[PDB]
Order: structure tokens, then C-alpha cells, then sequence
């Protein structure tokens, strides 16, 4: 479920977010019975957009930029609050993760994305592009995606995730290879086979660029490849953004 | 302001109710 009407959450949005809780929990009713109008609930603190001293090295800017999309905390209650619209002008993107800092609502891994390229347009020196992943397990399809970085030649990631290591990844990787491969590890771990890797083009720094983000510029068949090719066509996909 | 503060009733109501669902999924 998807909210498509902005915030605050209109009341059908609302209801049908609390009726899913409902089906889902096994107490559901005694959840909403708890929570639903209760006078008692801790008040959340909004968290702070990280602002960064011109003397700040990029890596350590990228940690409070993670900890900031962390501290939003990953979006369980079955209903994203943004609507996010892939093919939107990143201008109207930029505008989403704006409402997104002043609002402050939980997140899963494609809203991540669009903060960690909000947050990251004050950093030339860095370049940021998505990378989605398909992956199988028991007989079901599944997707994700992160924001690839790239800092002085090396590779990490920003993102939001269930588990640890499909987030957040320092820019140490020596090769775009060395990160994915890294990903594909983290799946194998949890008994995910990975299916495709779709890799995007740097994104603009510039938040009134009317561009769209370039979510498919390679689309990699793991298997179709096999082990070298799969690593060929990502150090292909590394070259073609280092010269662009 | 009648919006904000039906923005600051729903906010603490999702965060109680996150809390709860990640407790959930964290016992599958």
C-alpha cells in the first residue's frame, strides 16, 4: 500500500493502513485499540539533516548522511507515506525529499535512494548512481536498490535495507565489481539467488535539473553471464560513468 | 494550526505502530 494523496494521510489512506495492521499482527485490533487516539505516546524527535564543515572529508559526511536516513527508522507498517514516481524530473524528486526531511515518516530502500542524492548535492567530489537488485528465494521474486557512490576511485553505498549489509557500504571498494560482489556475498548469506543487477548513470548535483535519473542504463543477466562476463560488464558500466 | 497538529497526532501514531511492526517482522 502506497499513500497518493501527500500528508497529513488523508482518512480512507489511514483507515486502510490500520485495517492491513489488523490482518497482519496477530492481536491487529488490540494494536489499533492501543495506539488509535491514545494521549500517552511518545513524542519523536525530528531528526536533524546533517549540515557539514567545508573541512569535513566525504566519507565522514557520507556516515552522518547514513546515520540521518537510519534515524528515520526502515517503514514496517505496510504503507509508504511517499509516493515516488521513478520517471519524475529530478527537480520533482528533490522536492519529495525535502517534504521528506521536514515530515520525518519511516522509509524503505527507494526513498533512501532519493535522500542519499538530495543529501549528497553538496559533494561535486562525489558521484551517485542507483543500483537495483532482483533476487530469488523459495519460489518468489524480490527487489531492491541502494545508491551506489563513487570517492576517489573507490566504491560504497548508501541505502535502506531490513538487513545490515544490504545498506550501507563505506567508499573503500576498489572496483564496482568488488561492491556488487559484496551485495550478491550479503544474499547468498540470507539464501537469496541473485537474478539481475540493473545499474544507473550519475546523477545531476543540481536539485532543479529537469533530467530523470537513468535507473537502467545496464540491466546484467547474473546467469545468462556467468562469473567473468558479470565482472567485465560491471567494470564496463565503471568506465562508461567515469568518462561521461 | 488544526493541519499540523493532526500531522504531529498521525507521526506519533505511526512511530508507536512501527515499533510494533518492527518487533513483529523481527520475529518472523
Amino acid at each position: 500500500f502506497v499513500n497518493r494523496g501527500g500528508l497529513p494521510v488523508d482518512e480512507a489512506t489511514w483507515e486502510r493502513m490500520w485495517k492491513h495492521v489488523a490482518k497482519i499482527h496477530p492481536d491487529g485490533e488490540k494494536v489499533a485499540q492501543r495506539i488509535r487516539g491514545a494521549t500517552d505516546l511518545p513524542k519523536i524527535p525530528i531528526p536533524s539533516v546533517p549540515t557539514f564543515q567545508p573541512s569535513t572529508p566525504v566519507p565522514e559526511r557520507l556516515e552522518a548522511v547514513q546515520r540521518y536516513i537510519r534515524e528515520l527508522q526502515y517503514n514496517h507498517t505496510g504503507t509508504q507515506f511517499f509516493e515516488i514516481k521513478k520517471s519524475r524530473p529530478l527537480t520533482g524528486l528533490m522536492d519529495l525529499a525535502k517534504e521528506m526531511t521536514k515530515e520525518a515518516l519511516p522509509i524503505k530502500a527507494l526513498e533512501a535512494v532519493i535522500l542519499g542524492i538530495y543529501l549528497t548535492n553538496s559533494m561535486p567530489t562525489l558521484e551517485r548512481f542507483p543500483i537495483s537488485f532482483k533476487t530469488y528465494f523459495s519460489g518468489n521474486y524480490f527487489r531492491h536498490i541502494v545508491l551506489g557512490v563513487n570517492f576517489a576511485g573507490r566504491y560504497g553505498a548508501l541505502g535502506m535495507s531490513r538487513r545490515e549489509d544490504l545498506m550501507y557500504k563505506p567508499p573503500a571498494f576498489r572496483t564496482l565489481s568488488e561492491l556488487v560482489l559484496d551485495f550478491e556475498a550479503a544474499y547468498g548469506r540470507c539464501w537469496h539467488v541473485l537474478k539481475k543487477v540493473k545499474l544507473g548513470q550519475s546523477v545531476s548535483h543540481d536539485p532543479h535539473s529537469v533530467e530523470q535519473i537513468e535507473w537502467k542504463h545496464s540491466v546484467l543477466d547474473v546467469e545468462r553471464l556467468g562469473r567473468d562476463d558479470f565482472r567485465k560488464e560491471l567494470e564496463r558500466h565503471a568506465r562508461d560513468m567515469r568518462l561521461k | 494550526s488544526a493541519q499540523q497538529e493532526l500531522k504531529q497526532r498521525q507521526r506519533a501514531e505511526i512511530y508507536a505502530l512501527n515499533r510494533v511492526m518492527t518487533e513483529l517482522e523481527q520475529q518472523q
